[PDB]
């Protein structure tokens, strides 16, 4: 799929949640019952699925659904 | 104040339930299966008790990512035993009289291989994982299971090598006696793996000559033994305090009459025997019953099989009870073994049986006179006693009687 | 049925012995240095509260060869206890009248590697040798010290992550008072390495922003805390009945006259409040006396300090009492932590003063309203609190007051 | 220096004892208070000093010093 569906896959795929959950406005702690380790998790997951690599504090920063789409959206060159 | 054994759960190498094992052990199966995984790292020992489970898909995700294969298998233990009690999560939830004390012998050393070649790998940090840390502790199956059990009582880990989940029991009828508690879930799991077993070859310990034979090679009392074999697997069974097992007509296997718990102070890897004789004596205290059958330690090794015998010997002398090693037929499931041989003892004593010491081809001649079953033979048993005995010279006994 | 503690023996990041310890507590001395290991290791955090002593040659062969580094840490306090204690080799030899319950956070990752390291080497088994077993399992430390002290009673290890040392204590006393035990050596150990800081640094929980400044890296109750530092050492206490020290006349440092263990049952890596409330109205049950000092558990992070700052606040209401975070000082030795902040409690009431939360430049907005002294403070102390918490929500309290 | 005394050296730190109590005829647990784990450990320190493996069979024949100063020159498969 594209950049935004394949994100929106991976997250629900790692948080437990439904496809049609992973709103551009959720965020994963409060509206997707997500703690401070599955975010770990999930930067994890994420650089592995675009082969990239996220800093701490760009992964700091990815607190919701569109800041990891606007991530994956300006570094893949 | 007297506690009783209210329910039970076991996923052992001989059945992931207590009908499958009860199957096994009026039947004398071996659990012990050829290990691949063994020779591929370079083992000499091809030879384990693993469990044959398929384990996908039964504890949710949030509450897996946080298991070795030790924690896996005590909480579907431990979910065994709830329903088994019929304990609903409003008698035994967010109750600060119900407790949980659970260990292994050693935590996960598969995990912490993963995250030492995670953090030397291509990624390093980045690729260990916030998950490694509660796979890896020594406590982590009573972590990994008080938090979805909603335990509010007690909750730690006991580790003792090989005597552990039985000094985890003990330390149950403790908390009940002093009134602390209504309810502990005491058992223990262990992972079954090669950086763990590797470790034991090494020692000399295992069972090398019986590779293309694995359901002989764990002979325990035979004249042809060769070490222990490795198994995994977890038990729990429910402690629980007599009145209030009673006031909710739960089901009652047994009741703990005896606990004991010695140490040899002498040699960090052979035992000495004077310690396995005060802590067999120090359980049959109070106890108006003879032994019925007795739960050895037999690990199916060459010194401790014989230390053992003569502990029995120095205990009971003439009045000896039927002795059966059930390691003969499950291998030696380690932090997990104390646990699985009490509910072993358990279902023998709950259906008037005694499990059989297989593979005694040859007897070993210092077992002499003392009364081994080698075939399975139906008996009306009222006391039962499971001997466990682990690395420092740490011994543990439980005695079991049934009630009224 | 009373207990009471008659010798200690402690190596930490402050101190290799009680004198030394009594030295850095009184003057705020940092106990954190800078960490080329951890570095070279590839992680975040640069920092620790290492062990200054060259252990080397300390403990003979034919016993430090099954010794990790939990285990030389928890002989060597060991040996200070037995001395400070008064207890002659055949006082406590041979005893089965004498425990040892000491535990280790998770065993040692670092020989747990080394053996998986030597099994995948070229030379395979031959290089893995017959001691990681004892250094790696998790009862490593009570059944390397209970072979050559020949401890004859209770011998196993309690894990409880954070908890650990500080449950062993929990259940040494009660040992004593069921009338098993006259005297059980309580504490624990644990090394200090990078297989095993490297998973905490990959969960965040480690102090990343200080390595320039390592002695106020460890900042508890600081608005800027970063996490804690990880720590090594050990710690061991003779605790002992009460006419049984009396009618040989030993020195009593404080009666144990109060213990909680609890557990949260909600949350695996953050503790909930409600559950060291339980646990310190526990340990205070029938303790007519006020707590004059708390030792929090006050571990340095962000979530961590401001939870049992709200539980001090709810169980002790405006009368809060005087409170101190060692691990400002120390670091977060694990499995240690709770005998050596036991330790630093009887050295606060055996002298007299209360030893500073160091390195709160700003106080954290949370923690008004308390009693948290920052400069060493002479008082006379009468009745002290420690608190402990581990991984998956488990808690443990200890109360000691000076006797008549 | 000599083999033999390479072996010697071995022998007195793996089981703490001084260098001239390691006579040629002492015995490993008779003399030298050598137990089973000590047995292979040394059996590992012979493969570490030099460069030979021992095929097990040789390292339960080497009871005393003597017959391992016999295989550490006297084979070399
Ligand atoms: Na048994
Ligand atoms: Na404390």
């Amino acid at each position: 799929s594209t950049i935004e569906e394949r994100v929106k896959k991976i997250i629900g795929e790692q948080l437990g949640v439904k496809q049609e959950e992973v709103t551009n406005n959720a965020s994963f702690v409060e509206d997707l019952g997500a703690d401070s380790l599955d975010t770990v998790e999930l930067v994890m997951a994420l650089e592995e699925e675009f082969d990239t690599e996220i800093p701490d504090e760009e992964a700091e920063k990815i607190t919701t659904v569109q800041a990891a789409i606007d991530y994956i959206n300006g570094h893949q060159a | 104040k007297r506690a009783v054994i209210t329910g039970l759960g076991i996923v052992s190498s001989i059945g992931n339930n207590q009908q499958e094992v009860l199957a096994s052990l009026r039947e004398g199966r071996s659990g012990i299966t050829f290990s691949q995984e063994l020779k591929d790292s370079g083992m000499r020992s091809h030879v384990w008790g693993n469990v044959k489970l398929d384990t996908t898909g039964l504890i949710d995700r949030k509450v897996v990512r946080f298991m070795s294969d030790a924690s896996i298998y005590a909480f579907l233990s431990m979910e065994q035993a709830i329903a088994d009690a019929g304990l609903s999560p409003e008698a035994y939830q967010n109750n600060p009289r119900v407790g949980l004390i659970a260990g292994s012998g050693g935590g996960s050393p598969r995990f912490q291989v993963f995250g030492a070649d995670a953090m030397r790998g291509p990624r390093g940090l980045k690729a260990v994982g916030p998950y490694v840390v509660t796979k890896a502790m020594a406590s982590g199956v009573s972590a990994c299971l008080a938090t979805p059990f909603k335990i509010h009582g007690v909750n730690y880990s006991i580790s003792s090598a090989c005597a552990t989940s039985a000094h985890c029991i003990g330390n149950a009828v403790e908390q009940i006696q002093l009134g602390k508690q209504d309810i502990v879930f005491a058992g223990g799991g262990e992972e079954l793996c090669w950086e763990m077993a590797c470790e034991f070859d090494a020692m000399g310990a295992l069972s090398t000559k019986y590779n293309d034979t694995p359901e002989k090679a764990s002979r325990t009392y035979d004249a042809h033994r060769d070490g222990f074999v490795i198994a995994g697997g977890g038990g729990m069974v429910v402690v629980e305090e007599l009145e209030h097992a009673l006031a909710r007509g739960a089901h009652i296997y047994a009741e703990i009459v005896g606990y004991g718990a010695t140490s040899d102070g002498a040699d960090m890897v052979a035992p000495s025997g004077e310690g396995a004789v005060r802590c067999m004596k120090m359980a049959m205290h109070g106890v108006d019953t003879p032994i019925d059958y007795l739960n050895s330690h037999g690990t199916s090794t060459p010194v401790g099989d014989v230390k053992e015998l003569a502990a029995i010997r120095e205990v009971f002398g003439d009045k000896s009870p039927a002795i059966s090693a059930t390691k003969a037929m499950t291998g030696h499931s380690l932090g997990a073994a104390g646990v699985q041989e009490a509910i072993y003892s358990l279902l023998m004593l709950e259906h008037g049986f005694i499990a059989p010491s297989i593979n005694i081809e040859e007897l070993d001649e210092q077992a002499a006179g003392l009364n081994i079953v080698t075939e399975t033979t139906d008996r009306e048993l009222t006391t039962v006693m499971s001997n466990s005995f682990g690395f420092g010279g740490t011994n543990a006994t439980l005695v079991m009687r049934k009630l009224k």
